[PDB]
């Protein structure tokens, strides 16, 4: 992820703007002097249009004698990104270190403390991705959170699809396809991208067929002999690679009520199926976006009060607490949000 | 929704850019511009190489 | 009941071969890689990249997958830009500009 | 395996501590302060759930005012050990060495 340094006197607002090229369907206009001469509204020329028909009966034709005819037209854009602020402290009293039995408790409540403030930032991150990207994808007649049922499964059609509507963006690859080796007991792969999964997922990709009655998963041991490997590789699925993230969330609780009449366990929660998702995330789309950061590198900002004569204050005349609280800034700010693709399944075929 | 309450009630920076104006009173930016437009890529051409 | 079918690309190839068209794309005899494969004599074709998933669930006259991806027979190299495999005789190529 | 050697004058146990991360289930307290100055009944902030829903509810999140919000809390447990004896012996006799 990248990051973006807000100025100070600008608000809690960044806005970017966009340009629609001339054939494109978003361009509505109102310069539209068409072949023979005339004012109508359409003036971008059969914009994104892919029907022979249609597109040779607004081609721009020219006479001997010219004249005022085939005008066009421009339009633009605009996006916009925002901003937010966290934190959260803890207090302590005097007695509590002087009567413990054991010496370096400070030391390791401390370090568990800012251990634990470090996932904050990564779970927001992911929930902001997750929250924010386009082209969602059901396996299978759902089309919503509420008819999701044990036959709404991964299969290798959906997939494809995916694969389909992510190159329908001119969304770019960043892994190169292997031919093959000498190595006996080998399989060849083609070119593919980056999606992370759930570790719960993992039996159900284990257990998926293709189109034609054979497995689909393809082990890392398969092919690492002439290709590369990236952090938590578990291998490639289709034509993507498939890396096993411990710490994916996913819905619990939502979908259709549970069916006792089904032969797999199709993981479940209060009564209701359980939803876990497949993130396909490029990068160069999204931004983050950080404030107060004169050196990019102090992201919390702590303050700390031990006990003593320097806590007096009127409400406790003796000092006999102090506390340690951190806060800090964050922002998400999303370009091409169709760059960004989620499938929704259910686990443990 | 909200924070704790408040009981003190100072000069604020409540949200200019939609709805409650300010303590101060009005202001002049309220949102930073990227001066980098963006721009879409151009399409291929497969029929006329050959 | 107008789908692509093995047995139509068949006779658009003898259809195209009784007019005496000419094929510019040699066959690979083979290569030493393992988990390769060896395809014949072809001609590009071009297609939209809405034929793909029926292209993709094509069986031959024995019960097996007719797309062969460009991955199992790169060894040798053709390589064209905009290919991804052989079907049958032909060299499949997705045009993200057809129309329809 | 590896060996401990176990001092003389402390009985026949051995105790040991075990310290238990912030974001955990097993953090069980009672010094949760709600994002809106409320007490909880729990401060291990949403430790060991990985749900979208119950997250984003109890983020930390802060105004411009500040307050008494997002208290947290830990806690630790104990493991033991254990020791024993044993031991067996033979007799003979000085005729069984001689007349053999």
């Amino acid at each position: 992820a990248d990051t973006f340094s807000m100025p100070k006197h600008y608000g809690k607002e960044i806005v970017r703007l966009h340009y629609i090229p001339l054939l494109d369907d978003r361009n509505v206009n109102d310069q539209g002097i068409d072949a023979s001469g005339a004012t109508i509204a359409n003036g971008n020329l059969y914009g994104s249009s892919r029907d022979v028909g249609n597109i040779t009966a607004k081609m721009p034709t020219l006479t001997e004698i010219g004249g005022r005819v085939n005008r066009v037209g421009f339009k633009r854009v605009e996006i916009k990104g925002k901003l937010e602020k966290y934190g959260f402290f803890r207090e302590y009293t005097q007695e509590q270190l002087d009567f413990d039995s054991d010496p370096a408790m400070e030391g390791h409540v401390t370090t568990e403390m800012v251990k634990g403030a470090n996932e904050i930032t990564e779970d927001l991150l992911q929930i902001d991705l997750l929250n924010s990207a386009g082209t969602v994808r059901y396996p299978g007649a759902a089309t919503s959170d509420a008819e999701v049922d044990a036959s709404t499964e991964v299969t290798y059609d959906s997939l494809m699809r995916l694969r389909l509507d992510l190159d329908n963006a001119r969304a770019p690859t960043k892994i190169k396809m292997i031919t093959g080796t000498r190595m006996i007991d080998t399989r060849t792969v083609g070119n593919a991208r980056a999606l992370y999964v759930g570790s719960d997922l993992v039996p159900t990709i284990e257990a998926m067929k293709d189109n034609h009655g054979n497995p689909a998963f393809i082990p890392i041991e398969k092919y690492a002999a002439g290709g590369a490997t990236m952090h938590g590789e578990v291998g490639q699925l289709g034509r993507f690679r498939v890396i096993v993230n411990p710490q994916m969330m996913h819905w619990a609780g939502v979908g259709k009520a549970v069916d006792p009449n089904d032969q797999v366990p199709m993981h479940e929660s209060g009564g209701k199926y359980s939803v876990f998702p497949m993130l396909c995330v490029a990068s160069e789309a999204f931004t983050t976006v950080g404030f107060a950061t004169d050196g990019k590198n102090v992201k919390f900002k702590i303050i700390t009060k031990r006990p003593g004569e320097a806590t007096a204050d009127r409400s406790d005349p003796y000092g006999e607490m102090g506390f340690m609280s951190i806060k800090w800034y964050y922002g998400f700010m999303v370009f091409r949000p169709e760059w960004i693709a989620l499938l929704k399944t259910v686990a443990r075929l | 929704m909200a924070g704790p309450v408040d009981n003190i009630k100072p000069m604020k920076y409540n949200d200019p850019a939609n709805g409650v104006e300010s303590s101060i009173g009005p202001q002049i930016h309220t949102r930073y511009w990227y001066k980098r437009a963006l721009i879409d890529a151009a399409k291929e051409a497969y029929f006329g190489q050959l």
